[PDB]
Order: C-alpha cells, then sequence, then structure tokens
C-alpha cells in the first residue's frame, strides 16, 4: 500500500508539514478583536486562544500554516525568528568554525523554516534576504562537510550527533541505516 | 565600396596618377616605400572626410596601387630595379600559412628602467639591437606586452609561369 | 529473507565441493545422464544445496572447499586498495555470498576484512550520490564497478538526495 | 640521513619478523660461492611482496607504492646491510672487495589502483610505483655504462675510487658527474684508471607499448620507454606480453630552460624498471598435470580428444583440425653430419572457398600457440616480414630489427590471404620456405637470422569460387614452387547440402546463443573435450620432454604407402612429409619411438590432404 | 600591481559565492559536486559573469593570460574554503568556459584575434600523446645545496640565473621527487568543410589541452571549442611565431563519452525518454522515416540502414572464437537511385562516420598507413579511414571502381574486425571494428 520511496523514511514534504505544525511568533494586520459593543475561530488540533485574540500590529503567536495561509491573503506578516538573523548566523558560522567535532547548537528546523520563509516572506525580514541566504548556505556546507568528517566512524555499536536537523536526517538516514545494518548483520553472522 | 563591406584595400590606377599630377607617379616609382608611407595617411584622411570615426572599424588603411605600365618578368629583374615598384607575372607554387608578426617591435631592458622604443618591422629582416637608450650595452631583451601590434605575413613562392618562359628552360625563384 | 529475489539470485550461484561418499544415482549433478559419483569429486553444485548438503552426513555427504572469490589473492587485492576494486567483475552478490559463508564458516579475519571493504566502498557511494549535476566519468565508472546491493543503495540515497534537492530547490 | 636511517630500521625489522627473505639471499649466497669459488650465477635481488609488507607496516606499504624515491633506496641499504652481515667469506678477491652491486628489490603482490596500462599512465602517476602490461618493442642495444671508477696512484700507491650518478640509475636526484676521468689526485700526483675493478652494470632501453586488444575506438596504441637494470637485462624480446613493475619517473630540464621560452613540449618520462614478468608464455608444469597428461597419453583416440578439443565451435574440418594439431607439436628436426638441414616444422596451405572458416582457424592457432605471428596479403612487405634496418635511439648506431617472420621462431606464422602477396613479399617467404635463415646485406652490414618457424596459411582460388573441375593451375594464383615447400595442401570445397547444412546451421546458432559465465543477460559484452590451458601445457609437455625416434614398422608402411601414392602433383619430398607427420604423431602418444598406428594415421591424413580420401 | 590581482582574485571570489539564480547558488553546489566525484574543474558560463558584472567580463576578456591564472587561484580559494575545515592536498583547479557567441571561422582567424577569447568550430583530425607538463618545481641549488619552489601556470618563465641564498652562474638544477605534474595533449583541428574559402584548402591548426580537457575527443568528429588565441615560438624567415589555441572548453553533441568505455553518462530525464522511445509501438517505421526524408522510396534499403546504425551484437567465446557484430550492406544498381545521397545521410547520423571515394581510396588510406616522424626518423603507424571508423560507419562511394589491389585490403578489415600489419619492422594487429 505505501510506496517504496516513502517506505523507510520521510518525503521532504512531510518534513514541511512537520515542521508547519509549530508555533510561530506573528504581526496581524487584521483586527478580530471583539470591542464592548464574524464567526469564531475554534480549532481543534491548536489552541485557538492566540488566534481568537488576534490584534492588528501586535505579536501574537499562531501555528505555521495559518502563518502562510495569512501571509498568502497577505493579511497576517510572519516574524523571523531570532536565529534568523546576520548576528546570530554569523555567532553560529563562528561557533562551527571554532569547534570541529561538534554541530552547532542550531534548532533542528534551520534549513526547512529557512526555505519556507525564503519562498513565502519576502518582504518580512530586518536584516537583508542576501546575506541571510549567504550565511545559511555556509553553515550548510559546513554542516555537510562536518558529517562527512563524522560518517568515517561507522561503527557496529552506535553513533551519536548532537544537534543535527531534521531535514539532515533525512539527508543521512538511508545511506546510514543500511550501512550499519550490514555492518551488524556482517559481526553477528561473525557470531559463533 | 571600401566602407560597403568594411574592407581596407584602396585601389588606385596609376594612370590616372599618368593624366593627373605625373611628378607623383614619377616620385612613386621611383621611391615607392616613403611615397606609400605618405600615402595611406592621405587615403584615410581622404577616407575620415566621407567615413567619420572610421579609424574604431580599421586603424590603419592600405593602398594597392594598379596597372604600373611597365611589366617585367623574372628574367630580366636586373640590379635598376631594386627599392622600385615592378609589375611581375608568375604562378604560385608554394604558400605558407598565415602567421602573425610584430607590427612594432618593443623590448624591455632587465638592468635599467628604461625601455626600448618601438621600432617598425620591414619584413625583411630582425632590428638589430646594438645597445639600450640608458645603457651602452647588450642585455636581456624580451617583448612587452604594453603596446603590441600585430599583422598578417605570409611567403609565397612566385616561379614564372611556364607559358612566359622560354622554350625548354628553367624557372626562376623570388 | 525467503522473498528477497537478490537473496534468491545469491543462492543461485555455483560453489566448487568434494564429495565425500560413492553415491551412486546421483549423475544429473555434473549433467551426465547415469553416471555413478566416484571417491572425492571435484564438482560444482548451487549453494542450495551445498549448504546443508555440508550440514546432514561425523562425516558429511559434501565438503566445501575455499572458493576463488574468498582466495588469499582477492583478499590481498581487497586489502591494498578496497575503493577501485572491481567487484562486479568477482562476483555480482558477492557480499550476501560472504554473510552466507560467515554464518557457515565463523570466519573472524573475513568478517574484519569485509566490514573494512564495506565501510571504504560506502565512503565513495556517499561521495557519489551526493553528487547532483546541475552524469561524470568518474562516478559512472564506479556504478560500472558496483554489486546489486550496492547498487540498490546507491539508488535509495540518490533518489532521497535528488528528491530532497528538488524540495529545496524548487517548489 | 635520520630518516633515512629510521626507514633502515624498520624494513629491518621488516626482514627480521619475515625470515623467508633471509633463507633466500642465504640459498642465493651459498650457490654462488658452491658454483662459482668451487667445481648460471644468481644475481642480487629478492622477490619482495607487497602484501606481507602491507600487515607489517602500512605507512612503508603506502610509501612504496606512493613516494617510492625516499622508501625504495633505505631498504636497498639495509638488505644491503642485511646481506654484509650475513655474509662470511675468508680471504675476497679486490674486485669482489670494490665492485659490490647493492641488492635491488623486485616487487609482487597485488596494486589495485597502481596496476596499470601504458595509455592511462597520466601526470599523476608521476614519481609513483606503477605495474604496467604490454608489447616489448623496438629493444636497444645492450651497451655497459659506468657506475664507479677506480684509479690507482703509484706516488702513493693508493686506491682511489669515485661513484657515478644518472637520474636513470638512482631514483633520487644527484648532481650529474660529467663522466670525466680523473687525470690527476690533488695528493696522489698521476692517477691510472684500473678497469677490471671499475663498476659497470648493463643498460638497455625497452618501449613497452599497450596490448593492441584493449585499445579504445579509433585510437592508437599508445607506447613508454622503459629503463631495464642489469639483472634484467636481455630477459625481454620483441613480441612479449610482459608486465612490468617499476618507478614512473620523469626526467630532464624537459623545456624549462632558458633557450626555451615558449615551447610547449611536455618532460620525457620513463619507467625504473625494479621488475620484469613474461606474463607465462612457457607454463609451469605441476606434477597433476603431467599426471593427467600421462593417464590420458595411453588412451587409444587421444589423437581424436585432442582433434576435436580443438576449436569446438568450428564445425567439420576435422583432418584439418588434426593436422593443426600436428602442427603445433610439430615432428622431430634432424641435423645430419655433412650439415643438412631437415624440416621437422610441417606448413599447411588451406585453399579453397569463402566462408569455410579458415581464417577462423587462423585466430585459434593464433590464440592457442606459444609464439605465433600473424600478417596479410595487402598488409604486408618482404624487407617487413624478415628485418629492417634503422637507427638505435641511445647508440646513434644502425642495427636489425625482426620483421613477423624471424620474430616468431619456434613458433607459428598465420597468413591469411596468401594467394595476393606481391612478388617481393613472395620472394623473401619462398626465400624462409626454401631455406630457413635469411641473409641482410645491405647498410654494410652482413648478417644471417635464423628462422626456424612453422607457417599456416589460408588462400582463395584465382576464380571468385573453387571449380569441381579439378584444374591444376586454378587452385592457387601462387607458382607451384612456392606450392611443393608446403607439405599439406588441404583443398576446401563449400558445397552446398541440405541435411549437413542443417548440421551446421544448428551448430553456428548454438554458437550464437552462447552466453558468457558471470555476465547479465541482454548487456553488451565488456565425447569428452579437455580444456585449451590444458592442451597447451600437454603441447609443452610433448615439446620439450620426449624426443622421438624412428623405427622400422612405422618405415615398411612409409614406403609403401609412398609407392602406393606415387606410381598409382606427388614430390620425394612428400617422403620427409610423411616423417613430418609421423612422428609428430608420436609427439601425441608421448613415446620416444615411432610405431605403425602413427603411419597409418599419416598416411591418412596425406590421402586426405591430397586425394580427399 | 599585486593589490590589483589580489583585488581580481577576491572579486572572481565572491562571483563564486555570491551568485544566486532562482535562490539557487549554482557554482558553489557545482564546485562541492565536483570536489565530492574529485573532479577538480569548474564550468562557468559566459552569460552568468555578464550578468554579474560587465567590468569583470572585460578584465577577462581584455588580457586573458594574465587573469586566468588568479580566478583560477580564487577557485582553488573557495574550494579550501568549502572542503577544508579550518585549524583541525588540494591541488591546483580549471576553469572551463561556456560561450553561446557566434563561431568564428578558420579562415577569418587572424593577427586582430591574437591574446583574445575566440569560439570556433572544426574537425579533429589527429590527437597526440599526453606530455607532462609541471606546476610545482622543486628547484635545488648546485652549490649551497637549497631548495626553492616554482609555481608554474600554464599560460604565456624558465630556470632564472640567481640561486637567491660567487655561487656560480647558472646554478640551478630539477628535482623532479617533489614535483607535481599535470598533463598536456596536443591536438590538430580541420576547420568545417562546409564553411571552407573557394578554391582553397582546409588549414590545418594545432591546439592543444591542459588537465581534465585531455582526451575527450576521438579523431574525426565535429567539434565546437572556446579558447583563448595565443602565440609560441617555434624551432622551425623573420618575425615569425606560430599561432595555436589554448582550448578552454570543448563541446560536441555527435561525440559522446570521451575515449569509448561503453559507460552510460547520458541524463536521466533523456534516458526516461529514449525508454519511452523503446517502448513505442511503431519505433521501426519512426526509424524508417527518419532516414532519408527527402528520397522516394527505397524502404527496405532504408530499412536496411537502420539495422546498420543500430548492429549487432559483439560476443566471445572462451575458445577466442570472435564473431562479428555488424553487418555490411552494398547498394548495387543504375545511377539515379539516390544511393550517393544514402552515404551522405548515414554519415550525417552515424556518431562515428566517414565517407571515401573508391578512385579517391588506396590501400593505406583507407587501413591505416605507416609513416615516419620527422624529428625521430622512426617509423609509425598512423590510422586510416578504417581507424577513424573504428566502433562506427564506414560509406564507400563508387565501390566498383576501386582498385583491385585496393579492394583486398578490406578483407579482413571487413570480417575479422582486425588490421594485421608487418611492414617497416612494426607488426601489430589494430582493431577495426567498422
Ligand atoms: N561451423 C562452421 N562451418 C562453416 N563455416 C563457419 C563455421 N563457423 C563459422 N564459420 C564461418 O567461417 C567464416 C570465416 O572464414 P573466412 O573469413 O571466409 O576465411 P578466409 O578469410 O580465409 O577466406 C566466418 O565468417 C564464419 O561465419
Ligand atoms: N528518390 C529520390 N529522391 C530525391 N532525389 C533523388 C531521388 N533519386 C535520385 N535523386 C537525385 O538524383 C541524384 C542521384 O545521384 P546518385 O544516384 O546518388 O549518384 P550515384 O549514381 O553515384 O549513386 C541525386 O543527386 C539526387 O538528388
Ligand atoms: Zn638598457
Ligand atoms: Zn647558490
Amino acid at each position: 500500500s505505501l510506496p517504496a520511496h516513502l517506505q523507510q523514511t520521510f518525503s521532504p514534504e512531510e518534513i514541511q508539514f512537520i515542521v508547519e505544525n509549530e508555533p510561530i511568533k506573528i504581526f496581524p494586520r487584521i483586527t478580530t478583536r471583539q470591542k464592548i459593543r464574524h464567526t469564531r475561530w475554534q480549532l481543534i488540533t491548536t489552541d485557538d486562544k492566540a488566534l481568537n485574540n488576534m490584534v492588528a500590529m501586535r505579536s501574537t503567536e499562531v501555528v505555521l500554516w495559518i502563518a502562510l495561509l495569512l501571509k498568502q491573503q497577505s493579511k497576517c506578516s510572519i516574524v523571523a525568528p531570532q536565529w534568523l538573523t546576520t548576528k546570530e548566523l554569523d555567532r553560529k558560522i563562528q561557533y562551527e568554525k571554532t569547534h570541529p567535532d561538534r554541530f552547532s547548537e542550531l534548532p533542528w528546523n534551520w534549513l526547512v523554516l529557512a526555505r519556507i520563509l525564503f519562498n513565502k516572506a519576502k518582504d518580512d525580514f530586518h536584516d537583508p534576504i542576501h546575506e541571510l541566504r549567504g550565511k545559511i548556505q555556509d553553515l550548510r556546507e559546513i554542516r555537510q562537510i562536518k558529517v562527512l568528517k563524522g560518517l568515517k566512524y561507522l561503527n557496529e555499536s552506535h553513533l551519536q550527533l548532537d544537534n543535527l536537523s531534521l531535514l539532515e536526517i533525512n539527508e543521512l538516514r538511508p545511506f546510514i541505516t543500511e550501512i550499519m545494518d550490514k555492518l551488524r548483520e556482517i559481526h553477528t553472522a561473525s557470531l559463533t | 565600396t571600401l566602407g560597403e563591406m568594411n574592407s581596407e584595400s584602396l585601389e588606385v590606377n596609376y594612370r590616372h596618377l599618368a593624366e593627373s599630377k605625373a611628378i607623383l607617379a614619377l616620385f612613386l616609382a621611383k621611391c615607392p616605400e616613403e611615397m606609400l608611407k605618405i600615402f595611406d595617411l592621405v587615403a584615410m584622411e581622404a577616407t575620415e572626410l566621407h567615413y567619420p570615426d572610421y579609424a574604431r572599424i580599421h586603424s590603419e588603411i592600405h593602398v594597392r596601387i594598379s596597372d604600373f605600365p611597365t611589366i617585367y618578368s623574372l628574367r630580366e629583374l636586373r640590379e635598376s630595379n631594386l627599392s622600385s615598384l615592378v609589375r611581375v607575372t608568375g604562378v604560385v607554387t608554394r604558400r605558407t600559412g598565415v602567421f602573425p608578426q610584430l607590427k612594432y617591435v618593443k623590448f624591455n631592458c632587465l638592468k635599467c628602467g628604461s625601455i626600448l622604443g618601438p621600432f617598425f618591422q620591414d619584413s625583411n629582416e630582425e632590428i638589430r639591437i646594438s645597445f639600450c637608450t640608458n645603457c651602452k650595452s647588450k642585455g636581456p631583451f624580451r617583448v612587452n606586452g604594453e603596446k603590441t601590434v600585430y599583422r598578417n605575413y605570409q611567403r609565397v613562392t612566385l616561379q614564372e609561369a611556364p607559358g612566359t618562359v622560354p622554350p625548354g628552360r628553367l624557372p626562376r625563384h623570388r | 529473507g525467503y522473498y528477497d529475489i537478490d537473496d534468491v539470485l545469491a543462492d543461485g550461484t555455483e560453489f566448487p565441493c568434494k564429495f565425500q561418499y560413492d553415491i551412486p544415482g546421483l549423475g544429473y549433478l555434473e549433467n551426465n545422464p547415469g553416471r555413478p559419483i566416484t571417491k572425492n569429486t571435484k564438482l560444482s553444485l548451487p549453494l542450495w544445496l551445498a549448504r546443508i548438503l555440508a550440514i546432514v552426513g561425523p562425516v558429511p555427504f559434501v565438503e566445501l572447499l575455499p572458493p576463488d572469490m574468498f582466495s588469499t589473492k582477492v583478499m590481498n587485492a581487497i586489502k591494498t586498495d578496497p575503493v577501485a576494486l572491481d567487484l562486479h567483475s568477482i562476483n555480482s552478490h558477492f557480499f550476501s555470498l560472504a554473510i552466507k559463508w560467515i554464518m557457515l564458516f565463523s570466519e573472524k579475519e573475513l568478517a574484519n576484512v569485509v566490514s573494512e571493504l564495506l565501510l571504504q566502498r560506502a565512503q565513495e557511494l556517499n561521495h557519489h550520490a551526493s553528487s547532483l549535476s546541475i552524469t561524470n566519468i568518474a562516478t559512472s565508472t564506479f556504478l560500472l564497478k558496483l554489486e546489486e546491493m550496492e547498487k540498490e543503495i546507491y539508488k535509495k540515497s540518490h533518489e532521497s538526495y535528488k528528491d530532497t534537492k528538488r524540495w529545496m530547490f524548487k517548489k | 640521513d635520520a630518516v633515512f636511517g629510521d626507514r633502515v630500521r624498520r624494513f629491518q625489522e621488516f626482514l627480521d619478523t619475515f625470515t623467508s627473505y633471509r633463507d633466500s639471499v642465504r640459498s642465493i649466497q651459498v650457490y654462488n660461492s658452491n658454483n662459482a669459488a668451487n667445481y648460471n650465477i644468481l644475481p642480487h635481488r629478492i622477490i619482495i611482496s607487497l602484501d606481507d609488507l602491507r600487515e607489517f607496516d602500512r605507512s612503508f606499504w603506502s610509501g612504496i607504492l606512493v613516494e617510492p624515491a625516499y622508501f625504495i633506496p633505505p631498504a636497498e641499504k639495509a638488505l644491503t646491510d642485511l646481506a654484509d652481515s650475513m655474509d662470511d667469506v675468508p680471504h675476497p678477491n679486490a674486485s669482489a672487495v670494490s665492485s659490490r652491486h647493492p641488492w635491488k628489490l623486485s616487487f609482487k603482490g597485488s596494486f589495485g589502483a597502481h596496476a596499470l596500462s601504458p595509455r592511462t599512465l597520466t601526470a599523476q602517476h608521476l614519481n609513483k610505483l606503477v605495474s604496467v602490461e604490454g608489447i616489448v618493442t623496438k629493444t636497444s642495444l645492450v651497451r655497459p655504462k659506468l657506475i664507479r671508477s677506480v684509479h690507482y696512484a703509484a706516488k702513493t700507491g693508493r686506491f682511489h675510487y669515485r661513484d657515478y650518478t644518472d637520474a636513470t640509475t638512482t631514483l633520487t636526484t644527484r648532481i650529474p658527474t660529467p663522466a670525466i676521468y680523473p687525470t690527476e689526485d690533488t695528493e696522489g700526483n698521476k692517477l691510472t684508471t684500473e678497469y677490471g675493478y671499475s663498476t659497470f652494470i648493463d643498460h638497455q632501453r625497452i618501449t613497452v607499448q599497450e596490448m593492441p586488444e584493449m585499445a579504445p575506438a579509433g585510437q592508437l596504441p599508445r607506447s613508454i620507454d622503459v629503463i631495464l637494470d642489469d639483472d634484467l637485462v636481455d630477459k625481454t624480446k620483441p613480441g612479449d606480453r610482459v608486465n612490468v613493475v617499476g618507478v614512473f619517473k620523469s626526467l630532464g630540464a624537459g623545456g624549462m630552460n632558458q633557450s626555451n621560452s615558449n615551447t610547449l613540449i611536455g618532460f620525457k618520462t620513463l619507467i625504473l624498471g625494479n621488475t620484469v614478468y613474461p606474463l607465462a608464455a612457457r607454463q609451469m608444469l605441476t606434477d597433476f598435470d603431467i599426471r593427467n597428461i600421462n593417464k590420458l597419453s595411453k588412451k587409444k583416440d587421444i589423437f581424436d580428444i585432442l582433434s576435436q578439443s580443438l576449436a569446438p565451435s568450428i564445425y567439420g574440418h576435422d583432418h584439418i583440425k588434426k593436422a593443426i594439431l600436428l602442427m603445433l607439436m610439430g615432428g622431430v628436426e634432424k641435423n645430419l653430419e655433412n650439415g643438412s638441414h631437415l624440416r621437422g616444422d610441417i606448413n599447411i596451405l588451406m585453399v579453397g572457398d569463402p566462408s569455410t572458416a579458415k581464417s577462423q582457424l587462423l585466430r585459434f592457432v593464433l590464440n592457442t600457440a606459444s609464439l605465433a605471428i600473424a600478417t596479410t596479403g595487402r598488409g604486408s612487405s618482404g624487407v617487413g616480414l624478415t628485418a629492417a634496418v634503422t637507427t638505435d635511439r641511445e647508440t646513434g648506431e644502425r642495427r636489425l630489427e625482426a620483421g613477423a617472420m624471424v620474430l616468431a621462431d619456434r613458433g607459428v606464422v598465420c597468413i591469411d590471404e596468401f594467394d595476393k602477396m606481391t612478388d617481393v613479399d613472395r620472394v623473401a617467404i619462398h626465400e624462409v620456405m626454401e631455406q630457413q635463415t635469411v641473409t641482410i646485406a645491405k647498410a654494410g652490414i652482413h648478417t644471417t637470422l635464423n628462422a626456424r618457424c612453422s607457417v599456416i596459411a589460408a588462400a582463395n582460388p584465382v576464380f571468385g569460387q573453387y571449380d569441381v573441375n579439378r584444374d591444376p593451375h586454378q587452385n592457387i594464383a601462387l607458382p607451384d614452387s612456392l606450392l611443393s615447400r608446403f607439405d599439406l595442401l588441404f583443398v576446401v570445397t563449400d558445397d552446398i547440402n541440405e541435411i549437413r547444412d542443417r548440421s551446421i546451421s544448428e551448430h553456428v546458432l548454438r554458437t550464437h546463443r552462447y552466453l558468457p559465465p558471470g555476465y547479465l543477460e541482454g548487456e553488451p559484452v565488456r565425447p569428452k573435450l579437455v580444456t585449451i590451458p590444458f592442451l597447451r601445457k600437454y603441447v609443452q609437455y610433448a615439446k620439450e620432454r620426449v624426443i622421438p625416434q624412428l623405427t622400422q614398422e612405422a618405415i615398411n608402411v612409409i614406403v609403401k604407402n609412398y609407392t602406393d601414392l606415387r606410381n598409382d602433383p606427388i614430390t620425394a619430398r612428400t617422403l620427409e612429409t610423411l616423417i613430418r607427420l609421423a612422428t609428430a604423431h608420436a609427439k601425441v602418444r608421448l613415446s620416444k619411438t615411432v610405431n605403425k598406428v602413427d603411419a597409418k594415421v599419416a598416411a591418412n591424413l596425406l590421402r586426405f590432404a591430397l586425394l580427399g580420401e | 600591481n599585486d593589490d590589483d590581482n589580489t583585488e581580481i582574485i577576491k572579486s572572481f571570489k565572491n562571483f563564486i559565492l555570491e551568485f544566486r539564480l532562482d535562490s539557487q547558488f549554482i557554482y558553489r553546489d557545482q564546485l562541492r559536486n565536483n570536489i565530492l566525484v574529485k573532479n577538480y574543474s569548474l564550468t562557468v558560463n559566459m552569460e552568468h559573469l555578464i550578468g554579474y558584472n560587465e567590468d569583470i567580463y572585460k578584465k577577462l576578456s581584455d588580457e586573458p593570460s594574465d587573469i586566468i591564472p588568479l580566478f583560477e587561484t580564487a577557485i582553488t580559494q573557495v574550494a579550501k574554503r568549502i572542503s577544508i575545515l579550518s585549524r583541525a592536498s588540494l591541488p591546483t583547479f580549471q576553469l572551463i568556459l561556456n560561450s553561446n557567441a557566434n563561431q568564428i571561422p578558420l579562415r577569418d582567424l587572424d593577427s586582430e584575434h591574437v591574446s583574445k577569447i575566440v569560439r570556433l568550430s572544426g574537425i579533429i583530425i589527429s590527437t597526440s600523446v599526453l606530455s607532462s607538463r609541471a606546476t610545482y618545481l622543486s628547484i635545488m641549488c648546485r652549490n649551497c645545496r637549497h631548495t626553492t619552489s616554482i609555481t608554474i601556470n600554464n599560460f604565456n618563465v624558465s630556470l632564472p640565473r640567481s640561486c637567491l641564498s660567487n655561487c656560480g652562474p647558472d646554478p640551478y638544477i630539477i628535482i623532479h621527487e617533489s614535483s607535481k605534474f599535470i598533463d598536456q595533449q596536443f591536438l590538430k583541428l580541420q576547420e568545417i568543410p562546409e564553411l571552407v574559402p573557394v578554391g582553397e584548402m582546409p588549414r590545418n591548426l594545432t591546439m592543444t589541452c591542459d588537465r581534465y580537457l585531455t582526451n575527450k575527443v576521438i579523431p574525426g568528429t565535429r567539434v565546437t571549442i572556446v579558447g583563448i588565441y595565443s602565440i609560441y615560438n617555434s624551432k622551425n624567415g623573420v618575425a615569425i611565431r606560430t599561432p595555436y589555441i589554448k582550448i578552454l572548453g570543448i563541446q560536441s553533441d555527435v561525440e559522446t563519452s570521451s575515449i569509448w568505455n561503453s559507460v552510460t553518462m547520458f541524463t536521466e530525464e533523456e534516458e526516461e525518454e529514449f525508454l519511452q522511445l523503446s517502448r513505442n509501438p511503431k519505433l521501426y517505421e519512426i526509424l524508417t522515416n527518419s532516414i532519408a526524408p527527402s528520397i522516394f522510396g527505397n524502404e527496405d534499403i532504408k530499412k536496411a540502414i537502420v539495422c546498420l546504425l543500430m548492429g549487432g551484437s559483439k560476443k566471445i567465446l572462451p575458445d577466442g572464437m570472435r564473431l562479428r557484430g555488424d553487418i555490411n550492406v552494398l547498394l548495387l544498381g543504375d545511377p539515379g537511385t539516390a544511393k550517393s545521397q544514402l552515404l551522405k545521410f548515414v554519415e550525417k547520423v552515424s556518431p562515428i562516420a566517414v565517407y571515401t571515394s573508391g578512385k579517391g581510396s588506396s590501400a593505406a588510406g583507407l587501413t591505416a598507413s605507416v609513416q615516419r616522424d620527422p624529428m625521430t626518423r622512426e617509423f609509425y603507424l598512423e590510422g586510416g579511414a578504417m581507424v577513424l571508423a573504428d566502433g562506427g560507419v564506414v560509406c564507400i562511394d563508387e565501390f566498383d571502381k576501386m582498385r583491385d589491389e585496393d579492394r583486398v585490403a578490406i578483407h579482413e578489415a571487413m570480417e575479422q574486425q582486425t588490421i594485421s600489419i608487418a611492414k617497416a619492422g612494426i607488426t601489430t594487429v589494430l582493431n577495426s571494428r567498422t
């Protein structure tokens, strides 16, 4: 029933769905607030109290599919997180270049959220998009170098990483799982 | 029609110089190199009077003198015809490929800061560098890329035509 | 696995072996009609016979000789340069046969050799799978030197990288 | 140096770990001492396995296979120290003390990516140890080279030696010595050179060309020039399918001088050959192979088994394949006291219709012979078949290079389209068939060259199709004088049939339905029958081991059959031809005597060849 | 001047790192995927460099020989930034250009285009042997025994006269142990026969390739080449310095897979389209109508032509029996049946194909010939028309008229698929699968 390319791993659009199902800070451009003198929102998979209390030009916290849906309307503009600034990305780049053995303390959804906000929020960034995408590509490349260095330690027992992103888990999942499964199969056949 | 397909050759009939200003035809017959060295500048000014800013297309113009009234074969060339215009009938047997040649040769003296001045190539023998403009001795010389001009060069072996030679004799090669 | 078709072709390969008993009536093993098998007969049989013919038999019925695919020459060639070795010309399913030989004959040195070989060609497999053209000779000659399970792993990794490339790079 | 000494003790530890090399050095030394001093000399070389050094030190193994200039001379120094410490000889010679060749290294084992070909030798493999495979071509003459000069001073009475270094001799780069002998000493006044104590090595240049079967589409085979060290000199003849292991090195200024300012020429690249492998033309014979050979020799139809074992894909021509079998194991040669050279090499001319698989039998006897050289009617010259005189590059001297017909000595020549030689090539070929030696008198050179080789040739008639009118003149377009030197003139007719034609049709459709083992279905290619390496071992065993002699019970049959064949295109040479068959069948039986069963088979085969039976 | 050089290096570094089209850094990904397969090269489109900055385009196109090594240094700096972690090797790269410019013909190449990037087209007739040029040289002084290093870029330098410690006049030698080398392949280019001038001959022009551009073309292909038109002095009148072209880029749709290795370099969507064509229920009629659309009739001839173009399968037997995997077709008939037009169309359609005559042929011309090298005075075999058509199609026009000694040198080349030549002291069996 399940397709062969969705058998033992997630597709990247399922990762997009998973990271669309998080809260995010946002600026409404419409007023749905009841004054002292309109059907309610009434959702069942997220808290609708922050969406019922939606005030124009304020900071609220809504789920990301609502964020993208309202950005398509341009009724509400998505605010980038703290780590999507040039200074914080430069700090992450310096941490990557400082400790070669350890990955930086980036969020798990740092590639997928960046792609979503680049392709959907082209006028919602205080810093320019240009150097932001340059630093995103630099962090992606240095994380690729670190996972290429760490792949020399493919052990039969176990293998650990600290702060690898979910999209990088789907980058490296079938290769690592198949190679370690066959290494374990070789050693378990080697046991008496 | 020089400007029409961006040609650089301006044909001049020698009979036109014979009809009007025959002193100019005599000066061209006696001293052809300096006369053409004036004539190319004259033809370039005459082109720029009709086609302004033509120097961007072709920096130098050239003139092909046509119909010299005296035709000399290769057997009849003597010492009196040197440094003069000759009209020679012959067949081309050997043609070499196109070769780039330095129109102006310039070199860098290694020991001195001064550079050697650009000298025009006569396409017969190389320019003999006896000394430098700052040091009166020979030194290492190599071509600078500051001002380089390249022109096409090709030798042909002009054998005399076998219908033109006396019957049974040998041809001549120039 | 029962239904693994790669395992079915792995069991279909023939191994050299020696007959230990004088067994009449099995002349169709060596394509003869009716020849009884003499004592100490050298013959190539498929693995689905000789895997448990060496078990049942004390002296078992069939002795499994060391084949050319596990010889000292092949072991030394693997130990020298694991990357540019052409495993496809040796056997198309060398690794599954290696796993079955290790499970049958518990050899520790062969286990270390095949583990080290799998690690070194897995590095090069990952290097060729992560490369997406916007095919080179240096990758396709290595695809010419790959096994069926190894090109299966390469296909999984390469379609994973290509699908996430088109997801990240366009809608 | 310190790192040099460190690699010296590392290789000393390696030689201490594996004591087989010490035993081999001891065996070489005691063999040299027994065969030299006391009432054919083993040289200074050892067989180093890369695999045995790989489990010891992988750093030294990578140093040998990657940067061998800093790793092979320390191993040379360590091996020389071990050979000096192992040797315990009293009262040595002065030439033995002064001139000692250091113990060179010869390498075996798997190479991986470094095992290469002359086409794929490229600039990334320079200064690396590589193994190449290819045809030997253009062997330079053996010429000595001075590496150490020993001089004597009589005013002081002292011997001064000077070491001489070359780019090819030393893997490391030293300041080159201009090869001028020292005229005088700085303190010893006049110096006299003492030849005999000076050290000279043999120098030879060969050219390894790529094997032409591995050439790609549209490209000519490439070549490299390989220097041969003095132990390996004269191991290789042209046409040898050699495997050379050596350091791929580049030398010379190579246009980097100030005179060559903008010349785009490259550097001269060579291989300093560490070892040379034949790659087994004379295969070694294990005792199991000898047991198989002597077991199958006792069978009554070993001639039939070895006949249909030759080319099972070819249907028919069974007597022709029997003659091919007797051609590969050619008969005994007898050299008389007065000097008459009696030919023991049977030669076969096959004339007939197109698509009777004569050229396919030529290809089969090309592949399955120990030494085989092919040639074609319009692709041969008479000078190009025997020998051609040319200059040599490293000598500046004129010399011969052997052609096709001389390089196949003690082998076979596979001539295709023999009916259409140029007459110049016909003169040279007829000269070899009547003389077996070629006389070259040109370029100031008066030389004779031996060619004791067999000839199998294929030809068409002068018409498009062979006539059944049995005309003697329309068999071949060649003269009958060249027909006379051929022992077996087989003629084949592609007569049009139904049943036998269906048999040949089903046989070639069974031939096309073959799939080579270990290859995928539908992909491009990248009653007892013995195997063809076993057949080659049988042929080699019969060739070197047994020399048959001739006995009367074949002789009465032979003279009766000759009288029957002649008195009832016949030549007296046919008698010798029967001998060239008969003892050849003795080489099938491996007996040193010839019996009646050889002579009857000889008479039957010659009656098939002439009359058609 | 080094400030301008490092400004150029930094600017082209910023061109690599900062180029982005449709949310994609194409050149950083190209460099990463080129490093990951150990293909140390970067292919740059000229349109992209113009769209980034036209000032950089004039800096490239004005004096290319003095700035292409600076761009090489910038590419190696980007590569060491990308694939090497700092404070926790890679050789020099190669910049390969792609241009969509109008093709300058060989006869119009003259002194105006000296030291300028030109794009041309032609036919390869000869590829030489690979020669080992040097990049890194460990230069040793013979007297004071100190070792310096000279870095060589292969554009437009020799051994210097001072040892840089009297020490000696020319005290330098070269240590070959610690020297790095790259490849260099010489090519000879013949111009396109459709674009030759009137009444003249096609002029052969000598060209050079370095590093990964070597061994990319078989002789006989039709290729478009972008590269600089530089001048080198030759050992062979006055001021004659012979011209050549240093190749920066090779493109050829007719030629595939460089030297043939039976390798699958076709792209994946083109492979799927080709699979769709192989799944077509009437591809036979499509291939029949594809051959000679302007020739009426001759349907069986077109089917035989398609069978010739696809060919059979070469088989190998354990006894060495080699059987033919190609078919040879002879069209015998009246004039006006458009047989030679079918020959010309077969030469156009086939990837490897040559067109020959019967009158204009020779025995050493169709098969391989034995020629003499001028400098070494040694004989060598140069391939003929059936060597240039190896793995492909040879077409013969007026086969009835070629000489009786000339027809019969082809028998082994048609049937045995090999040419066995024993001439002038050279004996060999070349393969000719034609
Ligand atoms: N069993 C067979 N019987 C007859 N002919 C065969 C058989 N097998 C192969 N052949 C054909 O013999 C041909 C080779 O003979 P050919 O090339 O005509 O020899 P030559 O070149 O000496 O005339 C091949 O084309 C092959 O098709
Ligand atoms: N069926 C056809 N369709 C189009 N043109 C044709 C056809 N038949 C003949 N021709 C024309 O007639 C000429 C025939 O020449 P061709 O027969 O090829 O020369 P040859 O006799 O040497 O083979 C060609 O130039 C072609 O243009
Ligand atoms: Zn000066
Ligand atoms: Zn010095």
